């Protein structure tokens, strides 16, 4: 779940966990069309991963436990200790999100924005 | 890249190499720094004396 | 010649004096082994749990709609699963209860859930004696655990004194009779966390200062056996900084620092961190499990903490640790000659109380325990008293000879 | 100025002297861990008891005339209780022996009693092997105890000599296999100090030197397994007065000390003083309890002393012990492939053999036994060596100064 | 006056460095008891073996033809004995086996019939964990004992790691559950050295370092339950000459001297000298044994030497030891309310899965070893420093003065 | 039984049990109708009770064990500690009768009377 | 009150205050006095150098 | 077996195994008719013993084990730790054969001779 | 009588009252000489310096 995510996150950069929590539209995770940024785009990767976790195989990302690995490296965090597909699948969602995240850039005024800008 | 690498190397806890005496490093599973009581073996840079500090150079 | 060797000889003095104050400074220690006479012995504290969560006669519609999926009486999709493995009379039981057709939930929480369906000391005591005194269900402290509701005898808590123990054997200790109700165990469909292949008690004897971590640290009893569980009391005492690493005190949830309460601690914390909820046998003040929360993130995350992690949680080493050595042995109950007796004493069939009666003896064989202790191996007066042997040794002097010399 | 610093320096001499000579007088003492590799190891005793006192085919009227009561088989009406739990069988058998119409009672003794009723070596022991070699019920000593008619293996008693073991495992130990006889079992209609819910042996595995205590001290084997005892020697070594206060002999009813030897002295000491009688199994002059006397006063008198007493008994640590730590394992007999050849073999059922008989195997896992030790801390050298290096240390005398001076 | 007390004191301080130099050359030693807290434990080696050593739906008619005397399945007349205990179904599948009418011997070993016909752990081993992780019968090496064909888990050779624990209790450590397969245990029609009237399996606790003793070291669990096994580590180290007489390495069998090591390389020196073959499990180049051997001499001979010899092997000490200390406890599997769900899992009855099924957990109580190690007492330092010093009583010299003086 | 008894009076007073023993008529538990004096009379109460032991409840006071404590005062004399009603009955009695022997005083012509005398 | 209230105390049993030498103490379970190993903890006066003595200061 | 007689051997006297091996008719254990000398007596005696081994009682005394105790006298020499009738029986062929030896001389030309000699 | 009769003494094994040093004893359920470590407790005879000097003493 989110609980990870954040400690994903933590993990990797030092970006509060607030500026990510109503950030644009989908960030994080929530639902919409377009996406105001890339940073925005991100959260919608990872919400559209969400949803293939919950409709194919049967995960509640939300809700579930994951574990992961803190490595040097952030490419270096590591999936692999999961002992099941589902839980497996929804680290690496959070995994690809996280660092997605590291790429695109943190537009401030994006965060908190209205609804009628989504 | 965010922190050091030696903020991933476990602490020499329950090593005795002289006097111990309250220390902090950083736990990568919490990912944050925690109490340990360090006896002077100088295996790696994991110990700071101040948690702040730790919380600095290793949190982020 | 002799100012060219009266500060020779104290040269290599100095070097001598350095390396018992380097010394001084390691703050070394030794470890010392001793036997300890004793006229009595406080008697630890017994938990023990029934290897079955849940009695079948305790769970509602609502509880089993709630609770069931987690406990694999119901599938995903709310109903018994097909590959279902019941008898005709427990699945017609069942398969009633799991009607939820124009039913509408009432609220549910683990914590009643276990209080109310538990197996109850009123019922699993049969009989309980210590040292002569006859004991009743009064003297059974409640404690959850990962099993649920389970008993601490002789808990020293609730303000009442702690008993002892003054002679070695079956006599000065505790004996207890316990019906274990394999016919009010809940059917196995599937294989969870709150599920068992199996058919007894499991046990703790445990210092009052500590609480116990049963599905851990524990023994199992089984049905159809009497017991013999005799002991020995181990202490273990360490230094504190700067001799040792050793936790004087606390500042989490319990009041004496020990490795189980640093678990309990460090499990706790884990949970609400990454599922935002406690499990009903946790400290703190974070709201409770759901049983969805149960299945889908408490479950795997104490599983995982407790298997796989290796970093979350290292606890420091406790001043002060009572360990107890065990001997277990058996012998078989009822024998041949005394099941109809006890069948017609509790109301059972022979069959039955070949299933789910056990007795548990604990006892010491001695009162005499053991202490391995960490001592000081160089303090202050060891470090000048050497410094003055070999002042004599070198440059020959004294106490009296610095005195006047000054 | 110096005469006012030679004494000066003399004076905190004294006070150091004094800390040394009042230590010294102290007497006091370490203790010493050591392993001790051995060639070698005498094997201990090994005393076993049937956990049924009365062989149900050995039980005549008058035994049952006197001793029914104690045994729970009659009422204090002289007559099988209504509610009693018999099959139909053991009943009219039973009803038919409590028939004491026109029925005269000949003389009776508890002693005599349970020595002929008492479950038979002969009888119970299937096979015995100890090192390779086969052992026969010549090898087995009696001795009573509260359970009755027991046995010792290598009881080292008779001027027979102690047998010894060599290596480390089950082959350089006993093994025997046992018929416990549940079809002998007295039937069990009450609760009293000689009746068994249990069935199996008790086993006590101790020193020639000392006594069993069998009831107190023992270990459970159940029937229908195979148990595995390994074991470690470990030899505990006390000072007497001066330094410590371990008892070096005794001057009461056995010719070595140890605490059991002192508990059984306390035991009958306890029954004459307050019963005018001893248990058939204590030593002494004191005529036997009766079967009445049993059950109104020496029963509740020794559970008191056994269970509730904290004064009366007190044993004087003595100065050698030796105790066997124990590992207890199982595996199970018959298998379904050996259970006819066993019936067939000792001419019984095959649900017979998986009643009654059970096998045990007593072994050392290594010739290596452990010795703590109470070592003496200062001597009289160490007294004055230490006097000597700090006269040397302050007044910078010597033993050459001293006598020159002189 | 002097001069003949300077040289008088002289005289009893060269008696006094006599007696220390005496003293340095005895080398002494003594033991110093500690406790190690540890941040992690390699875990050790767990070797299992079946009670059953061959698998009676893999005897074939030439097995049986050159095997079945050693198995007591035929007489010396190469027929089925008419004092057989079997079946109606078991007996007529051997009698038709043991129909040699026209029927020509194949070539035959011992070696490779243990292996085939030895119980296999791809279908005893129901399911493994460790640590949370998944095991399977890959992660179990093959060892020859004299049970036969037998499994360690962690054998930490093939190259692979070892693995580590690094908490108390059993979730750090192994849980196997295993079915013994008593449908395919060998009838019992006789007592040799290959059979068991045991079912169930024997286990043994070691270091990689050395290689099973099962036979002799090993503890038994029993099918039906599921059994804790609490361990911990104790180490011990002993010094070599000339302090003390522990063996470093080796020049036989092993690459690692241990007691186990040394009692192979006998066992194997004493077979080949007296029979002129090996043993399936002994290493070497010399021949296997026929099933004639082994009955006519090699049973007999490693019965002797295991049993009665008390000089052919004598083991000098190693310098490392590792022991396990253990404490065993049992609960009942399956419980009545699961019972129907292993058999529908297994596909297997109810009874079966009471008979055949046993859970084994393997674990730490703590991270917790003990050292007992041996120190040498008097190292070069401590024999000048109190020559120096007494130096300083008697003679009244000095490090200064006998440079001085020269 | 009255080995116990002996030993709450030993207990209590130091008047050696020989004298008790056949002292008057009813010491130590024997039947008779007149007392000589008081403590004659305490052991009227005490066979009283031992008659009351045996009829009520069904104890066998001069064969059955019980335990008492010896505490500093004599009244402290304890028996609570006995785990049957009958047990706990008879040790009273004798703690009854052995307070009672305490307040009477010890008239030596009247042990070992003649049995005109009763 | 017949006999000294500390005579119902119990002994410093197998506790060393230094040396350990023949004495008696007052067992008010068998209302008599034993024989004990006493190591001059003084923790109350429950030990008599002679058993007469303890016998007439305690026995009644 | 034959390990163990050479072994019985060893413990008595020096001559080495090689020297009995082939040695006149009967050494070691093998059939014929007329013994060479004394020594090849011995050996008919061992041969004619083994052969009695196996027709009364069931032995096979070139393969079967047994244990023997090697003391300092030749006579000493110790059978009785046998656990069975026919270890015990082949066990004392070995011996009275092995101090039958100790009796005779060596006679080197009777040792490996031609068949024809037999 | 081939060998002296010290032969079929156990050594010492395991006790020491010195310097442990290799030796050689002869083993009478082997009858040949075997490695030991004697340190110095003079109870027999049966320790030699060489094994080839223990296998002519007492070997036969
Ligand atoms: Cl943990
Ligand atoms: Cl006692
Ligand atoms: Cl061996
Ligand atoms: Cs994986
Ligand atoms: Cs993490
Ligand atoms: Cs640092
Ligand atoms: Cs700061
Ligand atoms: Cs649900
Ligand atoms: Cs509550
Ligand atoms: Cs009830
Ligand atoms: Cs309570
Ligand atoms: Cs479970
Ligand atoms: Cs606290
Ligand atoms: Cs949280
Ligand atoms: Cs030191
Ligand atoms: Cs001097
Ligand atoms: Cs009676
Ligand atoms: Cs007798
Ligand atoms: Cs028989
Ligand atoms: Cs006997
Ligand atoms: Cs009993
Ligand atoms: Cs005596
Ligand atoms: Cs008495
Ligand atoms: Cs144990
Ligand atoms: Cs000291
Ligand atoms: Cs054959
Ligand atoms: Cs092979
Ligand atoms: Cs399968
Ligand atoms: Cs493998
Ligand atoms: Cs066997
Ligand atoms: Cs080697
Ligand atoms: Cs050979
Ligand atoms: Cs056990
Ligand atoms: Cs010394
Ligand atoms: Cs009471
Ligand atoms: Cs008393
Ligand atoms: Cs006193
Ligand atoms: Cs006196
Ligand atoms: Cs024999
Ligand atoms: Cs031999
Ligand atoms: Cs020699
Ligand atoms: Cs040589």
């Amino acid at each position: 779940n989110l609980n990870q995510f954040r400690l994903m996150i933590k993990c990797t950069n030092d970006r509060v966990w607030a500026d990510f929590v109503d950030y644009g539209c989908y960030c994080v995770a929530r639902d919409s069309n377009t996406p105001v940024d890339d940073l925005d785009r991100c959260c919608q990767a990872q919400k559209q991963c969400y949803d293939e976790a919950v409709k194919v195989h049967g995960c509640k990302p939300l809700v579930m436990f994951y574990s992961f690995e803190c490595r040097y490296l952030a490419s270096d965090l590591d999936c692999s200790g999961n002992n099941t597909k589902c839980r497996n699948f929804v680290c690496n969602c959070d995994r690809t999100a996280t660092l997605c995240i590291l790429t695109a850039t943190y537009n401030r005024n994006n965060h908190k924005i209205d609804p009628s800008r989504c | 890249q965010i922190r050091p690498a030696f903020c991933y190397e476990d602490p020499p806890f329950f090593q005795k190499c002289g006097a111990f005496v309250d220390s902090y490093y950083f736990n990568r599973s919490r990912i944050t720094c925690v109490h340990f009581f360090y006896g002077q073996c100088d295996v790696n840079q994991n110990h700071f004396t101040t948690m702040s500090e730790c919380n600095r150079v290793c949190h982020g | 010649v002799w100012a060219l060797c009266f500060m020779g000889s104290l040269a290599l003095l100095a070097l001598v004096c350095t390396n018992r104050i380097q010394y001084y400074f390691l703050y070394p220690h030794v470890t010392k082994l001793d036997e300890v006479a004793a006229t009595r012995l406080t008697f630890p504290a017994v938990t023990f749990c029934n290897l079955n969560e849940f009695r079948f006669s305790r769970v509602t519609k609502n509880d089993l709609y709630h609770a069931g999926e987690l406990l694999a009486l119901l599938n995903n999709r709310y109903e018994i699963p097909d590959t279902q493995t019941a008898d005709e009379k427990q699945l017609e039981i069942l398969q009633d209860k799991a009607n939820f057709r124009n039913f509408k939930p009432k609220p549910f929480n683990m914590l009643e859930f276990y209080d109310r369906a538990g197996h109850d000391i009123r019922e699993m005591l049969l009989s309980c004696f210590f040292r002569g005194e006859q004991c009743s269900p009064e003297d059974f402290k409640v404690v959850f655990t990962r099993y649920g509701k389970c008993y601490t005898f002789n808990a020293g808590q609730d303000g009442k004194p702690r008993l002892i123990t003054m002679k070695g054997g079956t006599g000065n200790g505790l004996e207890i009779m316990l019906d274990i109700q394999q016919d009010e165990y809940l059917p196995v469909w599937g294989e969870t966390d709150e599920t068992s292949f199996e058919a007894g008690i499991k046990v703790q004897i445990h210092s009052q200062d500590e609480p116990p971590l049963i599905d851990q640290l524990g023994f199992g009893v089984a049905p159809g056996f009497q017991t013999f569980v005799s002991c020995q009391e181990q202490r273990l005492i360490y230094l504190p900084p700067p001799w040792g690493d050793c936790k004087a005190t606390t500042g989490e949830f319990y009041d004496t620092y020990s490795i189980t309460a640093c678990r309990i601690d460090c499990e706790t914390r884990y949970l609400v961190e990454n599922c935002n909820c406690r499990m009903v046998h946790m400290p703190g003040d974070a709201p409770y499990c759901t049983p969805e929360q149960y299945k889908e993130c408490a479950d795997p995350a104490l599983d995982f903490l407790v298997e796989k992690d290796n970093e979350y949680c290292v606890c420091e080493m406790p001043c002060n640790v009572t360990r107890y050595g065990k001997e277990l042995s058996m012998v078989k109950i009822p024998s041949k000659a005394s099941a109809k007796y006890l069948a017609k004493k509790y109301n059972k069939s022979e069959q039955y109380i070949g299933e789910n009666i056990l007795v548990l003896d604990i006892f010491f064989e001695a009162l005499n325990y053991e202490t391995i202790e960490q001592k000081k191996a160089y303090e202050v007066a060891g470090l000048l008293g050497d410094i003055g042997g070999q002042m004599g040794l070198f440059i020959g002097a004294s106490i009296l000879t610095v005195l006047e010399l000054f």
